[PDB]
């Protein structure tokens, strides 16, 4: 069957100029028109353009005809954005689409993974985990992380029975937090941007 | 080719050949002819309507086109009046105040870019302007000369081609001056390229040939009048 | 022009819902160039309705599009618990496709929340911290007062959650020193 | 020197349409043509058609205009097969074949290692061993298995020199069975195309 | 058209065969697409012969090919034993690919069977099973009889087998209940 | 990153490549520029990700020919009836946005081919007042390209390798001195290793 | 046509130096066509002047360029060790490559050369051999003579290195018979 | 097409048709015709 994945998620500061890749295999990439697909927080979806393989013919939208170009590699049949002087206005997700043996060649068959690009100036502070009469489960929490894809686990993962993360509260000071608890241990959470694992037992 | 052969071209001669040279883009090839009205004839470069030459145009887009964006290619966009044929405007001036924002910058880039397909590749344009007429020729084709024979052959001077004869002319042709016309707009006489001698250009004897004959049924002996040549001729 | 769509909607389990998206525009060839998408919360967007004259491989036969002039509708039958998701309409008559307000599609049925307390660990009171967590979940509506007692009592909260088992949670933080934290608590849970 | 490969022989039953493909390497596999070959090992073989990677252009033989399709990736150079409504008439072997800088466009080249596919409803039935004066040399049997291609090796491939294997004897039931000694230990038989591995020792 | 060709050929050793093969057509350029692949029994065929007047590389001078009309002949002096193999012929005139019938060919040569017995194991014994396997190989010819003894003896063989070591092997198995086994010898028949 | 040097002799029809990054292989220029020992530059040709509209150098008209890999974004030259003269420094240079198409943007790492016919001919190693410093030599090696290392690369402060001397011969010796240990001697066309201590 | 460059320049530590470049062809379409290459002995080159009407990306503004006629300078400001290197200057008006003669840029600056000895040792005395070594390095100058004392005394010698500590060094090989050698040496430095 | 439409062909008659078949180079398709000068048109085929 037909997949298609991206690049992993990139948080960067204003003027930055990051690049997204993206890979796809299992038909003739050449053949299928692809592009992505702005959705920014709370709003509508937005569309930037499309690229065909082949020959890179793409079609900008009036609203992106200055903001971002779109690339993609023949050679490898792996596309490639670049964002043209960052700003705090492109904290938006981005989903990738192909066309697809559904629709017409506008028409969008399939969607990717998708990739999320959030704007900061924290200079990526790094993580902190914190543990826990009741007894009966135990917990943790994570404090003092200001980029938003982090996650935790419990023993690497190895244990998924009675397991349950809350989505994290952002508080007013400008910190996340987070709490996760196993039904009864170490907790192990990965913090994406700076590549650091942190290791707490309650 | 205007006015001459794509291939019956290396047995003539020239005055001066021009070589113009400019990349326009894909799809605005459309007004390189004699003639035309728009845009990039009316601004940039115009062809005259007694244009004579081969407009030579491929396409370059795997030279004079990056993916980062090749703007080193302008085009004049705006202009007080039209272009007349075979100008050329440099000048930045807009097109009001010292700077633009309100009048505008004239001199617009080409988006010359790999991405873009047919239409907008850039196009490399070669106009040999060429130039034949009794001007003396300076620049001929690759065509050996022969040897000069004088007092019925055929002739070759600078391309012109014909027949007749050749006779020590006492005429006073200037050394600007390289072919003669009569009142019959007919060469009469030609400077040769080698010899600044002058040779004047001739027919060959001919006349009209009147048969006197009697009747089949009597006999089938005929007579033969040249009219207008004598027998010595 | 630009689609117009209802922010917030509401339904109930096993009715229909008509989804209403106007602003499509039309060109030579053909006016039926709209297509419908659903994207769940924290998910990547599926094509559910494309081409409503027909219906696409592997969707179920309950999603069904029309068209009147302008106007277009969405009739889903049989309003499930897993189909809380956000529906975008799309016109790609003038080779560009455009996406709508989005309609937040929601579900009503029938539902006593779970309150739990959790005192902090060591390490953060010897750094001066003193964090009072307590924990609300098992409870249907997408909103819940959450307090504590000291005379009711930094903090912050999320009124809303995902939908990760069809359920609500809701969470609190309340930042305070270890010697407040000591003096004394208890948490004040209040339900609609 | 240029090299060539195959996909791995797989058994599937009518209505899978598997996606057997050819992987090149060592060249362009962009100027040079190539194809695939099938028939009844009865009927001789019967030429499918060919491909040119550098652009578009197919030509598909008239026995083959409806029946299969062939398609190629000319960024990891890779073709793609992809047939429709496999039938019971559709049980055999598959080699591809190329240009080649020897003869003309037509004139195949080189040619792969081989793909057996066989059509069978048999469900894939998985395969038994069983163990078997001359105390020197053992032996092992394998029985009750529907499909042909059955690999048999001992101690996994550590025994190589005095190693032979004798071809599969067709039972008037409509089952196989082969005989497999060891010049002298444990016989292993890997079903590759169903994953199913037996072990028996002697 | 269809190309034709006997279905089955035998030479001995050291003679020349000529493998004929017709149904050749003709068009605007030439008619010399004539092109001959070896393929041999449960291998990868191989380009040996193409365009006759030439000879690729590596392929030994003893293969050799002519043309007369619309019949082709491929000449291969001096058989020897990896000369064993299926031979096509192939016509590319019309931008097709045309496979003959096929030619195996069988070689001959100067060449007593090993008789060898193998009782079965206990696992089947105790399923109610009592397979015999009477192994015989390393003999030339390709005809083989196996049989057993009580009267004249399910049971199921392969005459022939795949050639890896230039020589023939042959196996059967006695499908027999051990109830009948207790209540028998293998019978060898060779030319 | 690029392949090593095999010794070859003329007419082995060799092979060298070259590995970049930072760009996309599809419409950006790249080429190779050779280098002999004791000259300049020499460019021989270019080539294109697509249609390879290859211009070659007057004087590498017949002699050289790209045979670039796309797929994998790396290099390739193919070779046919080399000569003794073929000997030099092979660098891989791209288009780049920097300037024009012809114009030379970034450059390879390039890699020295080596051409003889003395059969590579195994070295030898031999040892040598000071103690503080240490040494080795190294002769009886035809080939040219010989490092000579201490304890496998343990020691990379105070190491200094001298340049090999000609010998009358047609051999080579080198000399290394290390800072106060077994001196390890690789060498590559013959694929022997030596160990020696002092 | 061939370009003309200097084989060897004698520059100086915060001196300037202009290198020349000859014989530069040009065609329809620009005279500019200009460009030089900087690279460093047994490295990679990199791309340093090109467009000397602009400035390239990364490299330090001490390096220019100028035109006049079919003649061609380099200016190099700021000499200091590191700056040690070839530079070529290319031509590429008519669509072809050419490069220069070499040129080697050599500074000058303030410099006693290393003088050591060591006797062969016993697996060469065993294999009748006897090789003594003069090590000679740590030199700014290239001035340096070898020689023994047996009355004076194969031998090849190497005067230039390999640029890999700034430092010039050479030395010799004497190759002796053992029966010789210890029949009777000293090595003999002359440097400026 | 000289002397006949491409497109009413399929209505007429002819005498004898000779198709003939050669492959020459890209920038040699402007000298095929009749005419025409050049190597091919003078040493190797030329109409009438």
């Amino acid at each position: 069957q037909m997949q298609l994945v991206q690049s992993g998620a990139e948080v960067k500061k204003p003027g930055e100029s990051l690049k997204i890749s993206c890979k796809g295999s299992g038909y003739t990439f050449s053949y299928y028109w692809i592009g992505w697909v702005r959705q920014m927080p709370g709003k509508g979806l937005e569309w930037m353009g499309i690229i065909y393989p082949g020959d890179s013919d793409t079609r900008y939208s009036p609203s992106f005809q200055g903001q971002v170009t779109i690339s993609a590699d023949k050679s490898i049949s792996t596309a490639y954005l670049h964002w043209s002087s960052l700003k705090a206005s492109d904290t938006a997700m981005y989903y990738c689409a192909r066309q697809g043996d559904l629709g017409d060649w506008i028409l969008l068959g399939y969607w990717g993974q998708g990739t999320l690009v959030t704007v900061s100036s924290a200079s990526t502070k790094g993580p902190s985990v914190f543990p826990l009469k009741s007894t009966a489960a135990l917990g943790c929490l994570v404090k003092d992380y200001f980029p938003e894809p982090v996650t935790v686990s419990w023993n690497s993962g190895a244990l998924t029975s009675g397991v349950h993360t809350f989505p994290a509260v952002l508080q007013s000071s400008g910190l996340y937090s987070l709490s996760s608890v196993v039904t009864v241990y170490i907790c192990n959470v990965n913090h994406k941007p700076s590549n650091t694992k942190v290791d707490k037992k309650v | 080719c205007y006015g001459v052969s794509p291939t019956k071209l290396n047995d003539l001669c020239f005055t001066n050949v021009y070589a113009d040279s400019f990349v326009i883009r894909g799809n605005e090839v459309s007004q390189i002819a004699p003639g035309q009205t728009g845009n990039i004839a009316d601004y940039n470069y115009k062809l005259p309507d007694d244009f004579t030459g081969c407009v030579i145009a491929w396409n370059s887009n795997k030279l004079d086109s990056k993916p980062s964006g090749n703007y080193n290619y302008l085009y004049r966009l705006f202009r007080k009046s039209k272009l007349k044929p075979f100008e050329r405007d440099i000048s930045t001036e807009i097109y009001c105040n010292g700077v633009a924002g309100p009048c505008y910058s004239p001199l617009q880039s080409y988006g010359f870019r790999p991405t873009y397909g047919v239409g907008h590749q850039p196009y490399r344009v070669v106009v040999l302007s060429f130039e034949l007429l009794h001007a003396p020729a300076t620049v001929c084709g690759p065509k050996k000369s022969t040897n000069l024979v004088k007092n019925c052959v055929n002739f070759n001077f600078n391309g012109l081609t014909g027949t007749g004869v050749l006779t020590e002319s006492n005429k006073k042709f200037l050394p600007f001056q390289q072919f003669g016309r009569d009142i019959a707009d007919t060469t009469d006489a030609v400077r040769d390229p080698q010899t600044l001698e002058i040779l004047d250009i001739t027919p060959c004897s001919f006349g009209g040939v009147s048969v006197i004959t009697p009747g089949t049924n009597t006999s089938n002996q005929v007579a033969v009048l040249y009219q207008g040549v004598n027998c010595t001729e | 022009s630009a689609l117009t769509q209802p922010r917030s909607v509401s339904g109930s389990l096993g009715q229909s819902v008509t989804i209403s998206c106007t602003g499509i525009s039309s060109d030579v060839g053909g006016d039926n160039y709209v297509s419908w998408y659903q994207q769940h919360p924290g998910k990547a967007p599926k094509l559910m309705i494309y081409d409503v004259s027909k219906r696409p491989s592997g969707v179920p036969d309950r999603f069904s599009g029309s068209k009147s002039g302008n106007t277009a509708s969405l009739t889903i039958s049989g309003l499930q618990a897993d189909d809380e998701a956000d529906y975008y309409c799309c016109s790609y008559a003038l080779s560009r496709v455009v996406f709508g307000g989005g309609t937040m599609l929601t579900v009503l049925g029938q539902p006593a929340p779970s309150v739990t307390l959790f005192p902090p660990s060591s390490e953060e009171l010897q750094a001066n911290k003193a964090t009072l967590v307590c924990l609300i979940s098992d409870f249907y509506p997408g909103a819940v007062t959450v307090a504590w007692k000291a005379s009711p009592v930094g903090v912050e909260t999320t009124t809303p959650s995902k939908q990760s088992n069809n359920k609500y949670a809701a969470s609190s933080y309340l930042s305070l020193t270890p010697e407040q934290w000591k003096s004394h608590y208890s948490c004040q849970v209040t339900h609609e």
